[PDB]
């Protein structure tokens, strides 16, 4: 018979943000180690063989 | 819609009818049903041999007075037991009794008497 | 204590709550590889001067 | 706060309990006009005697 | 039990999906209908202009989309409430639609996006 609090709620969607941008960079970061910088949705922002030749 | 009122329930019949029976290291006075598909208990309704309910007609074949309170579509007892159980064998247990409808009260309390089961007159 | 799962004057008990969190992987940004560049602008330009 | 009807992740509030007696009377009772007599076989007998 | 297995029940969703939406004192973007008998309702769902759901190939209805847990039993909701409400205008939710079955979402979503209803992708 506990109610929950807003600043329960306030911490997870917090936790669950940084959580999701860690994710992202650790999957950009990812991609550039393989040699293209391309995003999740498969958009090309950065062809290192092309710009280096 | 809401029209006016919300009644939530009334509590289950509580297993209290029981005055005195015969207690051996075993269940003398008690016996086990198989329960059957879609079929609530509660306390104070008698069973027949199969373990459904005793309708008109069939008041002749009353075998026991069920003491636990069975849901039917959770399939467990309010105890958190499998089966469901009742009074058949010799035991005083109070007038209270849940019967279907049509059905002789009088010619089910004879049938149960013959098997040993007296009702103590209860009043209110 | 709480109400029981069909019936509202009985009783239960709530042993405690399970949680399955999702796992995540981080190995890579682990490693320390990329260097931090902080910029004040859009875009930024390199030059390439190269000899044989 | 006991439990929300028809769900186990709300709340409501059990405010109380509307008690309903029955009432019953004493007035004969509370009169005294009966003295009492306490004796130990299960009848007795009584002598009624008158000139007249 | 006896099926080794019982199952309490999934929780209701929570009315999050709101992301953005007309503040106006009287309330814009919120229209109140009155249930339909023996219906019920979640948050999620699509609502025709008669308070219904939207069924197979009528998605062109798609009146709102309900953010209530609405009770048909009873009569009441999800907050104890006499009518369900649902968003009919201009706002911006979560795409966590709910939606009968055949109900396809791409027409639902575009009668949604000419009233001024935007869905932020979501993502789990």
């Amino acid at each position: 018979n506990e109610l929950t609090t807003e600043a329960v709620v306030r911490a997870k969607k917090l936790m669950k943000i940084r959580t999701k941008f860690d994710i992202t960079r650790e999957f950009l970061f990812m991609q550039a180690l393989k040699g293209k910088v391309i995003d999740a949705n498969g958009v090309l922002y950065a062809d290192l063989y092309k710009q280096f030749d | 819609a809401y029209q006016g009122f919300t009644k939530l329930g009334e509590r289950e019949p509580l297993n209290d009818i029981i005055l005195w029976e015969e207690i051996t290291p075993t269940g003398h006075s008690r016996k086990e049903y198989a329960p059957v598909a879609s079929t609530e208990y509660r306390v104070g309704e008698v069973l027949k041999a199969d373990g459904s309910k005793v309708a008109a007609g069939q008041e002749a074949q009353a075998d026991s007075v069920c003491i636990v309170n069975f849901y039917a579509d959770l399939q467990l007892s309010y105890h958190g037991q499998l089966k469901v159980v009742g009074i058949y064998r010799d035991a005083e247990l109070k007038d209270l009794l849940k019967l279907e409808s049509g059905v002789d009260a009088a010619a089910v309390k004879s049938a149960l008497k013959a098997k040993g089961i007296d009702f103590v007159p209860t009043g209110l | 204590l709480t109400n029981s799962e069909k019936s509202r004057f009985f009783l239960a008990d709530l042993t405690g709550e399970v949680q399955s969190i999702p796992n995540t992987y981080g190995y890579i940004s682990g490693l320390g590889l990329f260097r931090s560049a902080p910029q004040t602008q859009t875009t930024f330009l390199m030059d390439l001067t190269d000899w044989d």
